[PDB]
RNA sequence: GACUUUUAAUC
RNA sequence: AAAA
RNA sequence: GGCUAAUCCCCCAUGUGGACCCGCCCCUUGGGGUGUGUCCAAAGGGCUUUGCCCGCUUCCGGAUGGGCCCGCGUCCCAUCAGCUAGUUGGUGGGGUAAUGGCCCACCAAGGCGACGACGGGUAGCCGGUCUGAGAGGAUGGCCGGCCACAGGGGCACUGAGACACGGGCCCCACUCCUACGGGAGGCAGCAGUUAGGAAUCUUCCGCAAUGGGCGCAAGCCUGACGGAGCGACGCCGCUUGGAGGAAGAAGCCCUUCGGGGUGUAAACUCCUGAACCCGGGACGAAACCCCCGACGAGGGGACUGACGGUACCGGGGUAAUAGCGCCGGCCAACUCCGUGCCAGCAGCCGCGGUAAUACGGAGGGCGCGAGCGUUACCCGGAUUCACUGGGCGUAAAGGGCGUGUAGGCGGCCUGGGGCGUCCCAUGUGAAAGACCACGGCUCAACCGUGGGGGAGCGUGGGAUACGCUCAGGCUAGACG
């Protein structure tokens, strides 16, 4: 662009677009389970991925992944969404935080416990 | 809580003799003797060429594991060095050397920096007269580091300052085994130190 | 110091008042090239003395009406519509850019 | 019509030296002449002289090159490696004496035009006056 | 009414005031008109009080009214000593 | 509750009424004078203009009018009165006006 | 269950 | 037919 | 309805002076002087009572604070292009401390816009903050300056000052009282409740210090403030030991009931002594006031701390929290067992289909450590909106071609101006912050003192090469 052109139009400042309309750009959003289906992966994977249709307090109704070995979520349990997609399931852009509200932690867990929210086991 | 755990193991991983015990790290047992290979189930196994990164990460870990400083403190002393005018490399070493714990060690009042550190936190050391219980305290030039009068009578300080008779002290320092005094003369020039560390790489570790 | 500006008269159509077009010139904050911007000021002419095309000095003054804070200091050079012209044409080009197409 | 002569001249020189011409003409102008004066003094060129062509005032610019070289491509090193217009119509570039550039840690020059006349950045700093930064040469 | 008073600049348990000329109505630590000294109640250095008698006198001459402590301190610095 | 400083309200009201009273008279006499003036009655026109003047200054004594407000008043009065007597009046008492 | 390296499909 |  | 005081209200007087009108001047917008005529003052109180204190009146000036005006700068959308009637200007009037369509009547037909008017979205602005080599980008919580608001809307009264958070009036919504006529309210003050939310504290102590209001003063008021409290929310300091010294109860240690190293690490010996106990125990506070001196300068004396019996000093004294993430590559750190495209992992590339350094466990290792990790958001890397610093034949990108308006750009020589440009001096750039030096708390964080730089803009003076402008000339561009 000639300088004159630059002086007439300038450069467009590129704006960013969120991957997590968890609204209020909060770090988390509380929600409620509407459904607790199972979903199959894409690209080159196979399994019965566990998901949840959460009714957001931010006025949204999104689906969220349920990390961990096994869960205990029913068609009415309160839950905290956290942001972070699941590469294998297009459309799933949030995870449920294990250990908060009606979502139990992950029993039998031993390592990445802070994640999965599981209290420190006693080494008596 | 500056580490607090197996130490002759760090000498091992660093593949170099680190004197993190003063005594014993001389008598056929620093472990770096007849077992100079890293610790753990794979310590002996064949080693693959490290990444320019690893080489830089170990060098820093070496230099820091010597003084006992935490990354938090280490990093900050480095940033202060960086900011100041004068070859960061050396200046950093100089600031590391000015730490009271280390100075108390250079003067022999204690045999290891760890012991040295404890001797400061327990009020057995003094500076220009008033006692200072801060390992991180920074000694300036002209400062006198004595021994807590009420502590000059401890079996630990006796042995040590006794073994000091005959021992020479670093050119930037000077001591009087008599009244158990010692004087910080100047910041040790890089040349005055014989550290098993190439601080140029340390600097690079923080460039990335 | 009361600001003093020079410009051309582009309108005597008012009573005791004239419009002075003042040219400003300067380096663009980021792109550097000297750019020329302009602005019309409604100066006070107590004796409907100044006419179109007259280059006049304008002096910062005591408010005389909403939108009118200047008085004609003096006349620099009488006559020279060439400037007034540029202005009028630029004004006429306007009837065009819209829902159709005027003149060129 | 030439849109920017100082640039045309600068370029003519850039071009002529790249093929190793010996002479090289360029329409004459007081200003163009003043710049040449500096080029000659700083020793980027073997000098220059006024001339006529088809009956018009030109400036023969005698070019200068290093010596023949070894290996393939025995072409002389260039005396004028770089030479670029800085200020241009459609973005004139001015500078304060405090804003005069140090072209290539000194191994190069910068010709600026001041109210005290045309002069290398060195000279400009001397008299302590900036102006329109004309070209750059190293 | 313009005054000469003490403004708080130290820190918790470490008070340090600035002897200052200001309008009677501004925050204690607001925008003052001029600094004319400073003071350390705990005298932690051989320089815990300093004043610009020349300036102090200026404001007093144009109507500035000092606080009680302001005066106390100004007096120490010999602002009214005519002797 | 009751912040005894309701008194300021009580006081304001009296003051209000007090101010209102003074200004009313000023206007009335002002017109008054402007009236006789717009009729040539020079003697009694100035007479009153003179009271108006007095009242105004007095009003500006306390804080009713007060200021240059008073001065505008007088000015605007000694203005019209004198200009309306530009009808052959010939300032008789020439009381206020310094012809 | 069988085939395939697993799986779909197929018997 | 899908994955490698 | 009746009585009454004053520093409450009014009248007459004196007029230093001041205000207004008209001139018998200088200045230059309404500044200053002058003269005639009008016009305008005051409050008393206390004593150590014939003096002194507090206060009153008019005027000139200082200081401080503030109103108003102007140049320049200040986000996104042109899928917003035309907008405007008090609207632009004029005369007269009103209004105000004051200029002004500020408001009004009358006349005029103007004013604004592509250099983006009008409309829509978003938003308090700044010192600064974070980031970046820089240019720049993002931001404006804490602290400091300015603005705005005080349940939503409108209005004015009183004042030097308000159109007034804890003043007034009306309308509206809501709460409360109600003998249903009618009334009381406004935490965006401190604290606290409740609701919303992923989420944000004590219905604390004190007026001792600093500051403020009133008072001659004693002193009263001060949820401003000075402190303590709760929360690893942040930053800094510190501890869980130091020096010696290589063995393994019912041990998860390759469990259809299939046993690798950790590591001087432990044990254990010797030493110091976090907690904790006893004793002492602070600066912050010397003024106001009283006495001498003249209520002055100066000197003398006394009263007074929430924090707190806290910091700090001395004495005694116990070996006494460790966790969290990661180990396929990017990226520092590897093996066994379980599982078998399942269960699960995953920042990107990808991993799991019976021998998985990638899943879950275990041993081992790496990283950091009273923290560690996750999610969100900003700058960076990203020369990936490219001014510095990018591109368009085939990668995304030349308009289907022309004509042409505005605009941008402009050959050679001389001269005037000096707008751009450059230079010198000078003013402005509050403080805090940032940088450097020194200093106070044992260090540091933190804080104190001092120092230095700075673009932009104003003023005065100067330069004239280039750009510009005016004037003249040229013929190499262009046209004939
Ligand atoms: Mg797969
Ligand atoms: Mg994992
Ligand atoms: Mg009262
Ligand atoms: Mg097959
Ligand atoms: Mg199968
Ligand atoms: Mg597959
Ligand atoms: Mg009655
Ligand atoms: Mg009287
Ligand atoms: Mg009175
Ligand atoms: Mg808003
Ligand atoms: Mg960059
Ligand atoms: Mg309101
Ligand atoms: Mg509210
Ligand atoms: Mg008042
Ligand atoms: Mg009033
Ligand atoms: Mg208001
Ligand atoms: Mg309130
Ligand atoms: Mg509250
Ligand atoms: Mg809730
Ligand atoms: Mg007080
Ligand atoms: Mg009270
Ligand atoms: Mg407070
Ligand atoms: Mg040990
Ligand atoms: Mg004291
Ligand atoms: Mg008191
Ligand atoms: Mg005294
Ligand atoms: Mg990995
Ligand atoms: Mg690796
Ligand atoms: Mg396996
Ligand atoms: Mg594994
Ligand atoms: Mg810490
Ligand atoms: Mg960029
Ligand atoms: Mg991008
Ligand atoms: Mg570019
Ligand atoms: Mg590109
Ligand atoms: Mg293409
Ligand atoms: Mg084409
Ligand atoms: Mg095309
Ligand atoms: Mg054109
Ligand atoms: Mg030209
Ligand atoms: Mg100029
Ligand atoms: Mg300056
Ligand atoms: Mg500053
Ligand atoms: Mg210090
Ligand atoms: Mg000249
Ligand atoms: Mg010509
Ligand atoms: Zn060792």
């Amino acid at each position: 662009p000639t300088i004159n052109q630059l002086v007439r139009k300038g450069r467009e400042k590129v704006r960013k677009k969120s991957k997590v309309p968890a609204l209020k750009g909060a770090p988390f959003r509380r929600g409620v389970c509407t459904v607790v289906r199972t979903v199959t992966p894409k690209k080159p994977n196979s399994a019965l991925r566990k998901v949840a249709k959460v009714r957001l307090t931010s006025g949204y109704e999104v689906t969220a992944y349920i990390p961990g070995e096994g869960h205990n979520l029913q068609e009415h349990s309160v839950v905290l969404i956290r942001g972070g997609r699941v590469k294998d399931l297009p459309g799933v852009r949030y995870h449920i935080v294990r250990g908060v509200y009606d979502a139990a932690g992950v029993k039998d867990r031993k390592k990445s416990r802070s994640k999965y929210g599981t209290k420190k086991p006693k080494e008596a | 809580g500056r580490y607090i755990g197996p130490v002759c193991r760090l000498c091992r991983r660093e593949g170099v003799k680190l004197y993190l015990k003063g005594e014993r790290c001389y008598s056929p047992k620093c472990a770096m003797e007849r077992r100079p290979y890293p610790p753990g189930q794979h310590g002996q196994k064949r080693a693959r060429r490290p990444s320019d990164y690893a080489v830089r990460l170990r060098e820093k870990q070496k230099l820091r594991r010597i003084y006992g400083i935490s990354e938090r403190q280490f990093r900050n002393l480095f940033e202060e060095a960086s900011k100041k005018k004068g070859v960061t490399g050396s200046v950093f070493l100089g600031l590391l050397e000015s730490r009271l714990d280390n100075v108390v060690y250079r003067l022999g009042f204690a045999v290891s920096r760890r012991q040295a550190r404890q001797l400061v936190r327990h009020g057995h050391i003094t500076v220009n007269g008033r006692r200072v219980d801060l390992p991180s305290y920074r000694v300036r030039p002209g400062d006198e580091i004595a021994v807590a009068e009420k502590s000059r009578n401890l079996e630990l300080i006796r042995q040590n300052l006794e073994a000091m008779k005959g021992r020479k002290v670093g050119p930037w320092l000077s001591l009087d085994v008599e009244g158990m005094k010692g004087k910080f003369l100047r910041l040790p020039d890089r040349e005055d130190l014989a550290l098993p560390v190439n601080e140029q790489l340390v600097i690079e570790f923080y460039s990335r | 110091p009361k600001k003093v500006l020079t410009g051309v008269v582009v309108s005597d159509k008012m009573q005791k008042t004239v419009t002075v077009l003042v040219e400003r010139q300067f380096p663009h904050p980021l792109y550097g090239k000297v750019i020329k911007r302009s602005k019309k000021y409604l100066a006070h002419d107590p004796e409907e003395k100044y006419k179109l095309g007259d280059v006049v000095e304008i002096i910062e003054s005591r408010p005389i009406s909403k939108r009118k804070r200047f008085r004609v200091l003096r006349l620099v050079e009488s006559g020279r519509m060439d400037l007034v012209e540029k202005y009028l044409i630029r004004r006429q080009n306007y009837q065009s850019l819209s829902k159709r197409g005027g003149k060129a | 019509m030439l849109t920017d002569p100082i640039a045309d001249m600068l370029t003519r020189i850039r071009n002529a030296t790249r093929v190793y011409k010996e002479s090289t003409d360029v329409p004459a102008s007081r200003f163009k002449e003043e710049i040449l004066r500096i080029l000659a003094r700083e020793g980027f060129i073997k000098g220059y002289e006024r001339v006529d062509v088809d009956g018009k005032p030109y400036l023969r610019v005698y070019l200068k090159y290093g010596p023949r070289r070894q290996g393939p491509d025995p072409r002389p090193e260039q005396v004028i490696h770089h030479i670029r217009r800085i200020s241009k119509p459609g973005r004139r570039v001015y500078v304060g004496v405090k804003e005069i550039p140090r072209v290539r840690r000194g191994l190069g020059i910068a010709i600026l035009s001041t109210s005290k006349g045309v002069l290398t950045d060195r000279e400009a700093r001397k008299l302590g006056v900036g102006g329109e930064l004309i070209c750059e040469v190293w | 009414m313009v005054k000469i008073r003490l403004a708080r600049f130290g820190s918790k348990h470490n008070p340090h005031y600035r002897i200052v000329v200001t309008d009677a109505r501004r925050k204690r630590d607001g925008k003052y008109i001029e600094k004319i000294g400073y003071y350390d109640p705990r005298k932690t250095t051989p320089d815990w009080l300093k004043v610009d008698v020349e300036r102090a006198r200026y404001w007093l001459s144009v109507g500035a009214q000092p606080t009680d402590t302001a005066r106390r301190l100004l007096r120490q610095a010999g602002v009214f000593r005519q002797e | 509750r009751n912040l005894s400083a309701l008194k300021r309200h009580r006081q304001s009201l009296k003051r209000r009424l007090r101010n209102k009273a003074k200004k009313s008279a000023i206007k009335t006499l002002s017109k008054k004078a402007i009236q006789l003036a717009q009729e040539g009655k020079a003697e009694e026109a100035l007479k009153i203009m003179r009271k108006a003047e007095s009242l105004i200054d007095k009003a500006a004594k306390g804080s009713t009018l007060h200021k240059n407000a008073a001065a505008r008043r007088k000015s605007r009065l000694m203005r019209k009165v004198r200009q309306l007597l530009e009808a052959a009046g010939a300032p008789l008492i020439g009381g206020g006006l310094s012809a």
